[PDB]
DNA sequence: CATGACGGCGAATACCC
RNA sequence: CGGAGAGGUA
DNA sequence: GGGTATTCGCCGTGTACCTCTCCT
């Protein structure tokens, strides 16, 4: 059909080829020429050769350079016949059937976002206006503020205040899709919920960064809207990143901290052999807290601390033991991030990469998985402050 | 990231041997046939 | 985009799938080689009916 | 000494490596290649000349008649490059040749005359190279890119196993003309020799040589030695060289004077060889049965019988022996055959070979070369011929004979460009020697073997390939026509030469868009070196050996500077000394070392030559007399580096840089980076965008001024003199007295270039960087080009950094920007982009632009003139209407700025066709063209008026001194006045003539320039005007643009921190930039640290100097400490001596050095770190280079001491404006009904396979479901999920998408029935 | 029509138009390019309920 | 030799950088784990490691020529004294060889995971328990000397 | 015309009985 | 708006 | 006539995105 086979405008006067229906155009040729000469009884020398050539024709339009010299256009460039169109990387299958151009998708260069909780990313106003825009309309009509379709449609395009209201609104808990480029395991593509920010730079939370191998020294990101709800479900239960926190390659965590948030873990849990405060026995890790905060005690300083912490029993609640630690201030006031369950050896340490890893891993053995992600997000908020003040 | 003579027990432990035979030999050590 | 047209050939033509596609097909369910097919069908021969 | 222009501000040299040799005018190559193309040369070796020697004379088939040519000249452009550029036409010159067709008397006794008709003809336009080294086609600047290709000639290669059996080594030569067919000799595995002829079957060699009319007894003189066999009674006795035997085992007992030396069973070794130089024995008998295993080498008959008793080659048996030797034969001829030295391969050849004489071996070539065609003895003989004989056909090039011969070892250079016998022959020789492990094969990507074509051979070829189109017509119409009184014009056909050139210059693969982020890229564009394009690689094939550093590419191509992904290897940049010989082929200098004397004469050796000595290293200690100051030097000697005593130097380098390349050469203490971080900081230096106030680094290199004055983006003084009139657009110099040519008035006027958009739409703006009155040399710059700052390169801006993490937003290579950098518009860049509106002829009517415009209110169109076309000046947003266009469907077809593109309209251009009533808009455009176009012939009629009459005054004073006349008599009497002439105005004679050939030059030229204006220019067919409005906008920085150093740490910006929030010192003095250090320890990119410390040490210097400015301290003061810091460092090749420097010079230059010292650190003979410590001494700063932070947030003191300093950050051409794109619906592809693709179409995210695949992973059949139809080629599916959505209702009613309908009718129309089934 | 989609989708084409091979659309590959629910998560259950209806 | 010598390199400086002195709560003399930063970032595992640190302070150690040969003659010198011009030569040969490595094997890894994508595409579990008694027998993997 | 890719694999060819 | 060529980003 | 080593033609060779010119 030839809507199948159009002819693109060039500067509207001229076409370019359509490398399709010049064969289609020889083919014609050749069979009206062996037409004319069927009827006309010519020699056969010459009908043969016009039925040879027909037959070049036809094959070429079939599968061009298949067999011999391939059918060159205006361009040295071989023309795309028929056989063309449906195989290899750019045929119909590749191109086109197993993959393709989708709608509500958007992308930008990714930022690092240290404030985001793991289930949330950062999402520009603009691309989140542009992307959610029907459910915008839908909602501008639900409350009369738009009569019509245009109406919405000029109220968006103003950006009125009660627009960026509705917009807040649509997208609280409405999971977007984040993909990285090559998309090499199915982590590649996770669900986050949508944080609306200022600027034209996608936010993305630094423990997802292994999933994704994102870095950020110009890696852009593509962000797709589900827009049913059967959709958002699978968002939320399959492929938010707060239910994906094992790669299913080996069973092992990917949300381990790396770079500045093990340095800062590692920094605060190491120990100085005259470090300032040295000796001092502590109620607790918020007397270390306020003792590091007021500047009186180090934090590498060897103290003894009274630690309170819990142990799962047969039947499965936290019995208490209180006893007195030998740690350092730093492990005292990291010890307020770990939730109950965990023993305090778990941090009684320097702690590095695989120290770090293993305490994650603990955390998830013992408690599950929301704690496990509520304590990695406590985690990598420590890292970056104790870097920074470092 | 995928890129492009003799033998020594190195621990304790006891050793075992599987479809070995034993013969008589010049210096009483067990040759290998199998 | 969806009604299809026709070409009335003059004379017949070989599909090319079904020729040069290894195996050759008309060869195979012929049992003359494909050499010997494509001489005739590109007038280079002449086969006996 | 120091000029007084380079005294404004003298960068700190810490070099200590003296320099030899200059840096070459860095775009030598693409210059000196074009004047070869294009300059007259009477030898008729390069270019224009020799493309048309080489195809003429054209002479009819017959031969009665013959073009001649005689010469060619280029015309003068119509348009210059600017012209060129706005019109969008190519900026060419009319080549023009002298032609005389000769048609000789119709049986004549031999070449006489009947006519003879001279001609000039004109065969099209030759794009022209412009000043720095680029072409104008079609208005747009390009650059040809040099290409690097396998030299012609004779190249010898082999398989190391790989291909059959195992260990079995086949070896190949390859004879590769410059233009003709490929000559190619194997082994195969079997030992027989092949040739193949374009790639194509392979034929027995011995073919070959049958068609050049040698028989077989002569194919095994050439290529075998005789052995005889002298029976004289009987025993069939041998007479032999004793050598011959030497290596296989004894056959007989070899007698020595009639005593047996050696018997049966004892191989032969080389005492026993030794032996017989007293024992010559010449007949040996041997065994009867010992001649089974030899060959009959002649062919021989009987005394009188006539039959053919035994032919040349075949093997000789007992029979045949004994049978011969019954005839009185008494001189039996074998060949000399060994296994593993004296192969028989043309034997056993000549065996497999089918062909037996000249006709055969001609039928069977052309049964090879013509497939499917039977061919006549004449047409063999000529296609033979035609193929590697005819100097029309086959040319090996002059360095194609060259290599050939080189590679035989021929004494001789020159010679033909046609294989002869000899040739083919010595070829054959030595592929078997080869094989017989006598020689070596060649390598493939040593630089010996691979040359350099660059724009003007490359243009020459294709101008050859036009005129060799252009002469078949020309014979065709000259033979076949009766031709009478026919001129020459006739004949020639311009069309197929402008169609060649044309088509090379604006479609070939190394006519690229030209690289315009900054000059640096412009100049590395103009530098890189391609092994891509026709006659070259092809980056999807490209194997890792030819994308390797080979040992030759030392001091030719750069080691670091290549592209990341597929280009990797295979696009290179030239060395910064590098340059090609007369053949093509890369070479680099080096100071010849003379009886241990490191002299400075300077030899340009290329890789071949190169290998052939000791060559020390640049890092070499000598003396004030040359000598090596140590005995053991370090040394490059045959690709491999050792130690050598200093009488075996023969050669050193000539600079520390001579390796890099001119980017590579622009990174500061490149020697500290790793190669891999120092790629990536010179392909980022080239993408830095020019911000808005140039910044020189201030730890710099030393090539900044090279690059910024060899990049021809400043404007720099052609005669020195005296500024006499400066403005932002334009200088006007007052040359000097001793620079004056005698009819001159002495103005040199420099027109600058303001606010012009680049091939990447950043800001081209020339601003002047002298002051009126100035004094200005030769070779000064006059004013900054973009990314300049006083003559030196500019990419970036001088940052405050600090090292440590804060708080997250330093994470995986973030980076932590003050609000104050955003405030002092320090990366705000200016681009410009066009916008075109086309008003065009439509079938229903013409299309309109007027301020008409229906369904727009009043307001909207405030923006528009009377015309419908935007104001100057005017602040346009998204969505605004620039040109005011209607389509008589009337339609609102106006163009509008694009969305978020809020900028400021610049300028606006109207282009009109012939026979349309331009607009008022138009017309007041015109106005200002006209008057602007006479203020051009006016304003630079009288400044060189005024430069005249100071001439005028000068001579007139000199020997004619008339006070009174002066004033009582103006400057308008003194030509036409009648009185005796004198010494007085004679001179004056010559003087004022040239001012009045400007009343001759400056108004002839006034009606041209209006015609010009004033004329209606050809625009595309259809095309009633096109309006071009240009819009600036101001890009500040945000998070999520990149910044970039020079040393490879790149990132992206997180956040714009407050001012209140950074980190600041003990002197509440807050970093502008805060870089995470754990980027540094893994990347191995410890530059970016020193020039960090440096950059510290730099702005302590200045710091000081500031200080003593704001407290006005006395001249002196800032004398001795600037001179000390001038002085500064461990025997620095840099002399500063202020005491020089005049009082007013040395405040200039405290001046100039306020806001930090620059400093220079070449790239191998850098500052040290005990240099950088005592520096930072000098400046009071720690030597460390960390200081004691405190967080802004809480005045906290941080733990540890941090490293801050000044780092040189460049923005990157990667802003998130450009790349941030977000659609919910939009428009379709026609044959698939998905959405379109990319942000300019306003397209949708591609979802591609492993998109699919993640999601088939995660179980999220509905997401896959609603990805494949309901936001992509469902059309159905996509309405009905906007109208649910709308309506509230999150649910699709999934269809089938389009693309699988597409699917099954594209299979369909293959003759196959796909159809679905029931339900 | 996996095949097909993956290499050589000449010869697999040719094969099944020669033997009129009919493919029943069990994979997942073949489920998208028609645009279907997968057989796999959460469309498994959809094509249980269409198996169990025949 | 020049390996040995890498590796007494390589140790003296792990040695002096991995250990810092201290004034104990007595006036004595006490090793400690450094605070050094780079050895800080090393040990805890955020970045770098053995390799990059002795290339930083060490020495860059043997490299190979571009067709795999040992250059007999290794790089003394370290990115902190900053290499000369024939050492830097010689290590862009391995930087070159890494990094086209690098762009010539992502499109083989990428063809490798599409054909394993194809051939497993269709598998899905069907089923939660099919009954069968075999199985494959699990042993822990060694090679001999080692686990 | 382009002549710098190569490994794997199956049908066809030739060689050796 | 389809194709080709060139370059670039991750 | 039939089994087997060699040859020849076909198949395949990462994803996503961005910029430019030029094309019956
Ligand atoms: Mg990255």
């Amino acid at each position: 059909p030839p809507d199948l086979r159009p002819l693109v405008p060039l500067d509207g006067g001229r076409f370019a080829t359509s490398d399709l229906n010049d064969l289609y155009r020889r083919v014609i040729n050749r069979n009206n020429r062996l037409k004319r000469l069927l009827d006309l009884a010519a020699p056969d020398i010459i009908v043969r050769n016009e039925k040879r050539m027909l037959q070049e024709a036809v094959d070429a339009l079939l599968d061009n350079g298949r067999r011999g010299r391939a059918i060159t256009g205006s361009n040295k460039r071989p023309l795309k016949s028929l056989a063309d169109m449906i195989k290899g990387k750019q045929g119909r299958f590749r191109q086109n059937l197993l993959g393709k151009r989708v709608d509500y998708s958007g992308r930008s260069v990714i930022t690092v976002g240290p404030y985001l909780r793991l289930h949330q990313c950062g999402l520009p106003k603009k691309m989140a206006l542009e992307l959610f825009k029907p459910f915008i309309y839908g909602k501008l009509e639900l409350r009369g503020l738009a009569t019509t379709i245009k109406a919405a449609k000029k109220m968006v395009e103003r950006e009125e205040a009660v627009v960026w209201d509705i917009l807040d609104e649509v997208i609280r808990e409405h999971p977007v899709l984040l993909n990285r480029a090559p998309t090499l395991h199915r982590l590649g593509i996770q669900a986050f919920e949508p944080v609306l920010i200022e600027g034209k730079a996608i936010q993305l939370h630094p423990l997802v960064c292994a999933a994704y191998n994102a870095d950020f020294d110009g890696d852009q990101m593509a962000v797709h809207v589900p827009l049913t709800l059967e959709a958002q479900l699978e968002a939320r239960a399959l492929m938010m990143s707060t239910n994906n926190i094992l790669s299913p390659a080996n069973g092992e965590p990917i949300i381990v901290p790396s770079q500045d948030v093990v340095l800062g873990l590692y920094y605060m849990t190491r120990d100085c052999v005259n470090a300032k405060g040295e000796g001092m026995v502590l109620t607790g890790p918020k007397e270390a807290e306020r003792l590091y905060r007021s500047g009186l005690a180090s934090l590498h300083a060897r103290v003894k601390v009274r630690i309170t912490e819990y142990e799962k029993d047969a039947n499965g609640e936290l019995v208490a033991k209180t006893s007195l630690k030998d740690t350092t201030v730093g492990r005292a006031i990291l010890w307020m991030i770990v939730p109950k369950g965990l023993p305090y050896s778990i941090v009684n340490q320097a702690l590095g990469k695989k120290a770090i890893s293993k305490m994650l891993n603990t955390c998830y053995r013992i408690l599950g998985l929301k704690p496990t992600v509520i304590f990695a997000d406590q985690i990598m908020y420590t890292g970056f402050a104790y870097a920074a003040r470092s | 990231q995928l890129t492009m003579s003799s033998i020594q027990v190195k621990n304790k432990g006891s050793i075992k041997l599987s479809n070995v035979k034993s013969v008589v030999n010049s210096s009483g050590k067990l040759v290998i046939t199998s | 985009r969806e009604r299809m047209g026709h070409i009335e050939l003059a004379s017949p033509t070989a599909h090319i799938w079904f020729l040069k596609s290894l195996p050759s097909r008309i060869g195979l369910l012929l049992d003359m080689p494909l050499r010997d097919i494509e001489r005739v069908l590109y007038f280079e021969s002449y086969v006996v009916i | 000494v120091y000029s007084y222009t380079e005294k404004k501000r003298i960068r700190k040299d810490f070099g200590k490596r003296p320099q030899v040799l200059d840096v070459p005018y860095l775009l030598s190559i693409q210059l000196d290649s074009f004047q070869k193309f294009i300059e007259q040369d009477p030898e008729g070796q390069y270019g224009l000349e020799a493309a048309f020697r080489s195809v003429f004379p054209i002479q009819s088939y017959s031969g009665n008649s013959e073009l001649q040519y005689v010469s060619y000249r280029l015309g003068e452009p119509v348009f210059d490059v600017q012209e060129c550029q706005i019109r969008g036409v190519t900026y060419s010159a009319p080549l023009r040749v002298k032609l005389r067709l000769v048609i000789y008397e119709r049986e004549a006794p031999e070449g006489t005359v009947k006519d003879i008709k001279e001609q000039e003809v004109y065969m099209g336009e030759i794009p022209l190279m412009t000043d720095n080294g680029t072409f104008v086609i079609n208005g747009t600047e390009r650059v040809i890119v040099s290409q690097l290709h396998r030299s012609p000639g004779v190249f010898f290669d082999s398989d190391k196993g790989k291909t059959h059996s195992s260990g079995k080594v086949l070896y190949n030569a390859r004879i590769i003309p410059y233009r003709g067919s490929w000559l190619d000799f194997e082994f195969d595995p079997k030992d027989n020799l092949f040739v193949r002829i374009d790639r194509r079957r392979k034929l027995p060699a011995t073919i070959i040589l049958r068609a050049l009319n040698y028989t077989t007894e002569q194919i095994l003189d050439l290529f075998f030695e005789k052995v005889i066999f002298e029976i004289r009674d009987n025993k069939l006795q041998m007479e032999l060289v004793p050598e011959r035997l030497r290596g296989e085992t004894a056959s007989f007992d070899i007698e020595a004077n009639g005593k047996v030396y050696v018997e049966k069973g004892r191989r032969i070794t080389a005492r026993h060889i030794r032996q017989l130089e007293k024992d010559d024995v010449k007949l040996i008998e041997v065994p009867v049965e010992y001649i089974a295993g030899k060959v009959v080498a002649k062919d021989y008959i009987d005394e009188s019988t006539g039959e053919l008793i035994c032919a040349a080659n075949m093997e000789l048996s007992l029979d045949l022996l004994a049978k011969l030797s019954q005839s009185g034969h008494k001189r039996i001829e074998t060949l000399f055959t060994n296994d593993l030295d004296h192969g028989p391969y043309i034997s056993e050849t000549l065996r497999v070979d089918p062909t037996n004489d000249r006709l055969s071996a001609l039928v069977e070539i052309y049964r090879m070369m013509r497939p499917g065609e039977p061919p006549t003895r004449e047409a063999a003989e000529s296609l033979f011929e035609n193929l590697f004989f005819s100097e029309d056909r086959y040319d090996l090039s002059a360095v194609g004979r060259m290599k050939f011969n080189r590679s035989l070892l021929r004494e001789e250079i020159e010679g033909s460009g046609i294989l002869s016998k000899d040739d083919i022959i010595d070829v054959m020789k030595k592929l078997i020697d080869i094989r017989n492990g006598k020689g070596e094969v060649d390598d493939i990507d040593h630089l010996g073997n691979r040359r350099i074509r660059s724009v003007g051979e490359m243009a020459e070829n294709q101008f050859r390939v036009g005129l060799v189109r252009v002469e078949r017509a020309v014979k065709e119409r000259l033979s076949l026509g009766d031709l009478d009184t026919l001129m020459p014009q006739d004949m020639i056909n311009a069309k197929p030469i402008s169609a060649a050139v044309k088509e090379f210059f604006g479609s070939s693969q190394l006519s690229q868009f030209m690289d315009q982020n900054n000059p640096l890229s412009e100049i590395t564009h103009k530098r890189r070196i391609s092994a891509l394009g026709p006659g070259g690689l092809t980056r999807e094939r490209a194997g890792f050996e030819v994308r390797d550093v080979h040992p030759t590419h030392y001091g030719r191509v750069c080691p670091i500077e290549t592209p990341e992904g597929p280009n990797i290897g295979l696009i290179n940049s030239l060395s910064v000394y590098a340059q090609t010989n007369e053949y093509g082929f890369l070479e680099t200098p080096y100071r010849k070392v003379t009886d241990g004397v490191v002299t400075d004469e300077i030899h340009y050796l290329s890789a071949i030559e190169e290998g052939n000595y000791v060559i020390a290293q640049a890092n070499s200690n000598l003396d004030e007399e040359g000598h090596f100051v140590e005995d053991l030097v370090t040394c490059r000697s045959k690709g491999e580096s050792s130690l050598f005593s200093r009488d075996q130097v023969d050669y050193m380098d000539v600079s520390t840089q001579q390796v890099v390349s001119v980017g590579a050469s622009l990174i500061p203490f490149l020697e500290h980076d790793d190669a891999n971080r120092a790629l990536m900081g010179a392909n980022m230096q080239r993408q830095a965008v020019p911000t808005l106030r140039a910044d020189k680094p201030l730890v710099g290199t030393g090539m900044e001024r090279a690059v910024a004055v060899d990049s021809g983006v400043t404007a720099v003084a052609k005669r020195g003199g005296v500024v006499q009139y400066v403005d932002a657009s334009r200088i006007v110099i007052k040359v000097n007295e001793d620079e004056m040519y005698p009819g001159e008035a002495g103005i040199d006027i420099y027109n600058l270039t303001k606010y012009t958009r680049s091939n990447q739409n950043t800001c081209i703006n020339q601003m002047p960087c002298v002051s009126l009155g100035e004094p200005v040399e030769r070779g000064d710059v006059l004013a900054d080009g973009p990314s300049t700052d006083l003559g030196e390169l500019a990419l970036g801006q001088n940052m405050r950094v600090a090292f440590m993490p804060w708080n997250g937003y330093n994470f995986e290579d973030s980076i932590l920007v003050s609000e104050r950098v955003v405030q002092e518009d320090r990366f705000t860049t200016i681009h410009i982009q066009e916008l075109a509106c086309v008003s065009r002829d439509t079938k229903l009517g013409p299309e309109e632009i007027t301020a008409d415009i229906p369904n727009v209110g009043e307001a909207a169109l405030s923006k528009l003139d009377e015309s419908g076309i935007v104001y100057i000046g005017a602040e346009v947003t998204g969505g605004d209407i620039l040109v005011g266009k209607v389509t008589p469907k009337v339609k609102d077809s106006s163009l509008r700025v694009p969305n978020g593109v809020s900028g400021t309209v610049i300028d606006v251009q109207v282009f009109t066709r012939d026979g349309v009533e331009k607009d008022k808009r138009a017309l007041e455009i015109e106005e200002m063209q006209l008057k602007q176009a006479k203020k051009d012939l006016s304003e630079e009629l009288q400044i060189l008026e005024a430069g005249l009459f100071s001439r005028i005054r000068a001579v007139l004073v000199a020997g004619g001194v008339e006070a009174e006349k002066l004033d009582k008599l103006p400057r308008d009497r003194w030509l036409e006045l009648g009185l005796t002439d004198e010494e007085k105005q004679n001179q004056l004679e010559q003087l004022a003539e040239q001012y009045d050939e400007l009343k001759h030059e400056f108004e002839k030229k006034l009606e041209a320039k209006r015609r010009k204006i004033t004329q209606g220019d050809d625009l595309a067919p259809g095309v009633l005007k096109i309006v071009k409005v240009y819009l600036a906008v101001k890009r500040r920085i945000q998070p999520g643009d990149k910044m970039a150093g020079r040393h490879g740490n790149k990132g992206v910006i997180s956040k714009i921190n407050p001012i209140e929030d950074m980190p600041y010192d003990e002197n509440g003095t807050p970093v502008d930039i805060v870089l995470n250090p754990l980027g540094v320890p893994s990347r191995m990119n410890i530059g970016q640290i020193l020039e960090t410390h440096l950059g510290m040490a730099a702005k302590g210097i200045g710091d000081k100097i500031n200080a003593m400015l704001k407290q006005q301290q006395e001249v002196a003061k800032l004398r001795e400490f600037i001179q000390r810091a001038y002085d500064l460092g461990a025997d620095v090749r840099q002399k500063v001596d202020l005491s020089t420097f005049s009082d007013e010079e040395v405040m200039r230059l405290a001046e100039n050095l306020r806001k930090g010292m620059p400093i220079a650190t070449p790239v191998f003979d850098g500052a040290k770190e005990a240099e950088i410590k005592e520096l930072l001494k000098l400046g009071d700063l720690p030597t460390s280079g960390q200081i004691r932070l405190y967080d802004g947030r809480t005045g906290e003191q941080f733990e540890r001491p941090v490293t801050v300093g000044y780092m040189y950050m460049l923005k990157l051409n990667h802003l998130v404006d450009d790349k941030m794109h977000a659609r919910s619906t939009g428009s379709y592809s026609l044959v698939t009904q998905q959405p379109l693709g990319g942000k300019a179409q306003f397209g949708g995210q591609r979802f591609g396979e492993m998109e699919v695949w993640a999601l088939e992973a995660y179980g999220a059949a509905y997401t896959l479901q609603e990805m494949l139809t309901v936001k992509s080629d469902d059309v159905n599916g996509r309405t009905k999920m906007y109208k649910n959505i709308v309506d509230g209702n999150h649910q699709m009613e999934p269809g089938m998408p389009e693309s699988f309908n597409v699917l099954l009718k594209e299979i369909r129309s293959l003759g196959i029935n796909i159809e679905l089934e029931d339900e | 029509i996996s095949a097909a989609s993956f290499q050589e989708t000449t010869r697999v084409l040719t094969e099944a138009a020669v033997a009129g091979k009919r493919d029943e659309l069990r994979g997942l590959k073949e489920n998208v390019i028609v645009g279907r629910l997968i057989p796999a998560g959460t469309g498994y259950a959809y094509h249980q309920d269409r198996m169990r209806r025949r | 030799i020049w390996a040995a010598a890498n590796d007494r390199v390589s140790k003296a400086m792990m040695d002096n950088l991995q250990t810092e002195t201290v004034i104990n709560r007595d006036g004595q003399e006490e090793k400690q784990v450094s605070f050094n930063s780079i050895y800080m970032m090393a040990d805890s595992g955020a970045r770098g490691s053995a390799a990059q640190i002795r290339q930083l302070a060490g020495m860059r150690g043997l490299m190979a020529k571009p067709d795999g040969s040992i250059i007999e003659t290794p790089i003394t010198a370290n990115f902190r004294e900053g290499l000369n011009v024939l050492q830097y030569f010689i290590s862009t040969h391995g930087a070159r060889k890494g990094l086209a490595d690098t762009a010539l094997k992502t499109a083989n890894s990428g063809y490798l995971t599409r054909r394993l994508v194809d051939v497993a595409q269709d598998l899905v579990v069907t089923e939660d328990d099919c009954g069968t008694h075999e199985g494959i027998m699990m042993t822990p993997v060694i090679e001999g000397g080692d686990v």
